[PDB]
């Protein structure tokens, strides 16, 4: 006769069960039928950092199928604009003209991609609607101005290294109204792309098409987008006298905050969330007895990174958006019906 | 033979990060201390750089 | 192996060669691997493996 | 429509040493009828100690009023005065009974094999009182500690 | 290929969003069933497994010099203390989650870096 | 291969499953086409209803055999030896054939798993398995089938709620 | 590291 | 609208309308175990289970058995509104929770 409802319970040699006992029939009493109030009362957000480029929330209160989905989503479903074709007029560099076209897919673009619009099949030319083109022409050549010197860049170089500085937008229809003169360019200007000698010489265009990193990687728009269930840390036991030091050290350093009560030290949990899973008290044979380490039920950590085509915040919000026109789009079409 | 221009495992952009780290190990940094400065947390984008054997100079050393 | 089999292309005209990309230098390597510079001529890539039976798809040597 | 119902106590928590996760085998033994129990009980649900009694019930049906079950399993059941008066409930079947080894004697006693599932159950005792079983006979096992 | 025998086919490329996902937001790039292990005993992997992570986590550079670590100086010992000294565990499994289902698997799995060799054998030649 | 290692840490006594990793991992195993999937009843019934992992294996087994024709019976013995379990010593009483209820006898009625492992002995290419009862019985395309429902289902086990890896730490 | 103060 | 992207509906043994399998195209795991949880809260469904038919393919099969009454279609289409309604309350408190730190963090 002992329930725990809100922890997922480990040792070492294997977690105890792989369920959260919230579901319908789940118990004598506590079965559920999604009361939608209930969740509306037990749902909380909190965001612990956000610099641009990363997000921190804690979405308290949801099951790990809806985090799933919006972890899914972020990573192979929300839009982004990456170069697909690339015409080449002429290439005299060492770095191959594939391998060229394949470098320039994975460099980001900071077009915004909800003013697009997908390319119909078949439709090479593309409009105003649906592409982006962008011109990458540089040649080297030595720099007369130049003494008997040897560092690459202040002889053999006037363009020994072309960066993404170097692409130009082609302004493709009316575009240049709507986009403003640097709103279109690609999100960092220090990407190293090839490297040229005297003589030498690249000159292509760049077509950028809409497209969800599901299909290919270069159009998914977050670096990780990752969550982790928020840890749980007991002390079944006051840990004192140079073995609340020991406990202090096999956890990532801030969990376990020795305070000083009285002449004697005594180890406290002062921030679970710190954490990281190492289960390095499991090898103290003492202290494994002393310390319960699970994980909370539904109190997950989530960490969106974006690559710089859109801010985090707006990410998650288009993933949600994104789960909830999957959910409309067959909604609808079961009401065609 | 050139830097790659995003992590492979995660996709993260490690492209511009090369002259950065050529840089900050010229000025003396160990190779922790460098990826820790770049940014570089998690050990799949360290090894992308840490690990990286520029043979783009070598090629860029025979007649045109 | 696919690797970097040398430096001068344009001039060997060979029959088959076989070139690797991006090639990286071991991050765990023997001492006599630095004494013969072997990374003058990189022969694979680093990656993150995990032992794991997932798939379905791996089992009887497939990767 | 109870088959069997008695008030143990248990005497052994493990004694044959194979050691399983969540599942504990127990070594009961029945009081004013001396009748015998192993028990394999999901222990992480329901902990169960030494010198610990407990009332147990094996039944045929949850209803106590006759009507017969069904065989099907609805968590919305409106019948709802089902056996509740007792903390854990187990639902398996009967896949052995075996008249005692003892012959010359009276020895007419008989060992009911239970299964659970996967946790298996032994009632040992005079035949008088194990008539009610027989193989692949559906049983619930309720049992409600004291 | 692997640096110890331990050859394989592609069979599949793994969507990215259905890979087991760890708990410090990595996903592993390669899948190798841990089967090759029991009959083939190429204890190596495990090692160099361990030791790449390492060698990726502090930005040094160990050695797979042979004979070089005894019974007495293990190399499981040593490695498993350059782990554990960057916030990973001894017996370098860190715990992932499943790509799939989003539940936190019950065994911890061993993740860690090794150097793969692309062979010169292609279906498109066979 | 973890077809096997899969299926005998599903069917060893301790793994419980709730309603919905009990279902998906049926209809995961059977993909089923036609008709409806009988299910089963939990074991536990009262603090929380949970199934037994065994459960999952039958009713994988009643759905595959032919609809006509009736769930066999089958009495074997496992791979996996019942002293492999014995952590402790063991200790004796008076009554026990300890072998009597052993996770090594495997005792299928009607088509119900309810005592065994289901190791390679089953499932394997060992004779008088389950799977060399299935093909004498109803015939060749049965045992096939079971085979393939099999397969998917110890591999949607470990991949959706379990996980096979081997550390160091199995070797030390 | 903790949600906002 | 779209004939084959979106639902394909198979009755089964005997045209069941309480037990229906719905395919469901250009859907993976996310849309499938989201709506396979979704449709589990409902009292009234007795077997709900989604599987991938084939990794080259981009399709899920639904499976929903009902009770005795209901068509097994209002499980499915009711599913589907909840977790559209749980979508929709995310997104509004995720978007006011962001508010309200750009404020505490900008005032500060
Ligand atoms: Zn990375």
């Amino acid at each position: 006769v002992e329930e725990m409802r809100s922890r997922v319970v480990l040792g070492e040699f294997g977690v105890r069960n792989v369920h959260t006992t919230d579901f319908p029939g789940n118990y004598s009493g506590y079965d559920d039928a999604w009361d939608q109030d209930r969740f509306e009362k037990n749902f909380r957000v909190d965001v612990v950092h956000m610099d641009e480029n990363s997000l921190e929330f804690d979405m308290v209160g949801i099951d790990a199928a809806i985090a799933n989905a919006f972890r899914r989503i972020l990573l192979a479903e929300v839009p982004t604009m990456a170069v697909e074709k690339v015409l080449v007029y002429n290439n005299t560099s060492i770095v191959q003209d594939e391998i060229l076209a394949h470098r320039l897919g994975l460099i980001p673009i900071h077009a915004d991609p909800r003013l697009f619009e997908y390319r119909n099949q078949g439709d090479e030319e593309g409009t105003e609607i649906d592409t982006l083109q962008f011109r990458l022409q540089v040649r080297c050549t030595r720099n007369p101005h130049a003494a008997k010197d040897s560092s690459d860049p202040n002889e053999l170089y006037v363009n020994h290294k072309v960066y993404t500085r170097h692409m130009t937008w082609i302004p493709l229809g009316n575009q240049a109204d709507l986009f403003p003169e640097g709103t279109i360019r690609p999100v960092h200007d220090d990407i190293l792309i090839a490297q040229l000698r005297p003589g030498q010489e690249i000159d292509l265009l760049m077509h950028c098409v809409k497209g969800i990193g599901k299909d290919h990687a270069k159009f998914s728009p977050v670096a990780t987008a990752s969550y982790r269930l928020l840890p749980d840390i007991t002390l079944l036991e006051p840990v004192e006298g140079e073995a609340a030091e020991e406990l202090s050290r096999c956890f990532s350093p801030g969990v376990i905050e020795v305070q000083e009560v009285q002449g004697k030290k005594v180890a406290r949990v002062a921030n679970p969330r710190l954490d990281t899973f190492s289960r390095e008290i499991f090898r103290n044979e003492k202290l494994k007895k002393v310390v319960r380490l699970a994980r909370v039920r539904d109190h997950y950590i989530f960490s969106v990174e974006s690559t710089g085509v859109l801010p985090p915040d707006v990410l998650v919000s288009e993933a949600i958006k994104v789960l909830m026109g999957k959910c409309r789009r067959f909604l609808d079409e079961l009401d065609a019906v | 033979m050139i830097i790659p221009v995003r992590c492979f495992t995660c996709g993260k952009i490690v492209g511009n990060k090369w002259e950065a780290y050529l840089g900050l190990l010229q000025a003396e940094y160990t190779e922790g201390d460098a990826l820790d400065a770049l940014g570089l947390k998690r050990y799949c984008c360290r090894r992308m750089l840490l690990a990286h054997v520029d043979l783009i100079e070598k090629l860029l050393n025979y007649a045109p | 192996t696919m690797g970097f089999p040398l430096l001068t292309y344009q001039d060997r005209s060979d029959n088959k060669l076989y070139r690797l990309q991006t090639p990286q230098s071991p991050l765990v390597r023997p001492s006599m691997y630095d004494y013969y510079d072997m990374d003058n001529y990189p022969i694979g890539t680093n990656a993150i493996v995990a032992v794991i039976s997932y798939t379905g798809y791996d089992m009887e040597d497939a990767m | 429509g109870i088959l069997f119902e008695d008030i143990f106590d248990v005497k052994d928590i493990d004694p044959e040493g194979k050691k399983f996760d969540r599942v504990s085998r127990l070594h009961c033994e029945s009081e004013s009828f001396k009748m015998d129990l192993i028990l394999d009980v999901n222990i992480q649900i329901y902990p169960v100690d030494l010198g610990d009694k407990f009332r147990l019930v094996i039944a045929s049906t949850l209803y106590e009023d006759g009507t017969l079950d069904d065989g099907e399993y609805n968590p919305t059941d409106d019948r709802p005065s089902r056996a509740d008066q007792f903390e854990y409930v187990m639902y398996g079947k009967v896949y052995r009974i075996e008249g005692d080894e003892t012959s010359t004697e009276a020895a007419t006693r008989l060992s009911a094999y239970v299964s659970y599932g996967g946790l298996l159950m032994r009632l040992q005792g005079d035949a008088n009182n194990l008539h009610g079983f027989e193989v692949d006979s559906r049983v619930y096992l309720l049992m409600k500690k004291l | 290929a692997s640096r110890h025998g331990q050859k394989g086919i592609l069979s599949r490329l793994w969507p990215a969003e259905d890979m087991p996902f760890t708990e410090s937001g990595m996903v592993p790039d390669i899948l190798f069933n841990p089967h090759g292990f029991p009959s083939r005993m190429t204890i190596g992997m495990l090692i160099e497994s361990m030791a790449g992570k390492s060698a990726a986590l502090h930005g040094l550079c160990h050695d797979a010099t042979p004979f070089i670590f005894s019974e007495e100086n293990s190399a499981l010992e040593y490695f498993g203390e350059m782990l554990k000294a960057a916030g990973y565990n001894f017996y370098g499994t860190e715990r992932l989650y499943s790509g799939i289902s989003g539940l936190e698997l019950e065994a911890d799995i061993f993740i860690g870096v090794v150097y793969y060799q692309r062979l010169r054998h292609m279906v498109s030649d066979k | 291969q973890d077809h096997m290692v899969s299926g005998a840490s599903m069917t060893t006594r301790g793994c419980f499953f709730t309603r919905e990793h009990y279902m998906e991992l049926v209809y995961r195993g059977l993909t089923d086409k036609v008709g409806r999937v009988k299910l089963l009843s939990p074991s536990i019934l009262k603090p929380f209803p949970l199934w037994t992992g065994k459960q999952v294996v039958s009713t994988l087994l009643i759905n595959i055999i032919p609809e006509d024709h009736i769930p066999l019976n089958l009495s074997g013995k496992a791979k996996i030896t019942g002293k492999a379990w014995v952590k402790e010593t063991p200790r004796s009483v008076p009554g026990f054939n300890p072998d009597s209820m052993c996770e090594s006898q495997v005792i299928i009625r009607e088509g119900e798993l309810l005592c065994g492992v289901l190791d390679k002995a089953h499932y394997g290419s060992s004779a008088y398995g389950l799977v060399h009862c299935c093909y004498e019985i109803y015939g060749g395309e049965t045992s096939g089938k079971v085979l393939t429902c099999l397969a998917r289902l110890f591999t949607a086990y470990l991949q959706l709620y379990r996980g096979f890896t081997l550390g160091v730490e199995d070797i030390l | 590291g903790n949600p906002p103060v | 609208g779209e004939r084959k992207t979106a639902l394909e509906m198979v009755q089964a043994a005997g045209t069941d309308r309480h037990c229906v399998t719905f395919v469901l195209h250009e859907e993976d795991h996310t849309l499938g175990n989201s709506l396979r949880y979704m449709i589990m809260k409902n009292p009234e469904v007795e077997f709900c289970g989604y599987t991938t038919t084939h990794p080259s393919e981009s399709k899920i099969n639904l499976r929903i058995q009902t009770r005795g009454t209901l068509p097994a279609v209002e499980p499915f289409q009711r599913g589907l509104n909840e977790l559209m309604n749980v979508c929709q309350h995310v997104l509004d408190k995720f978007e006011a929770s962001i508010k309200d730190y750009k404020d505490q963090k900008a005032s500060r």
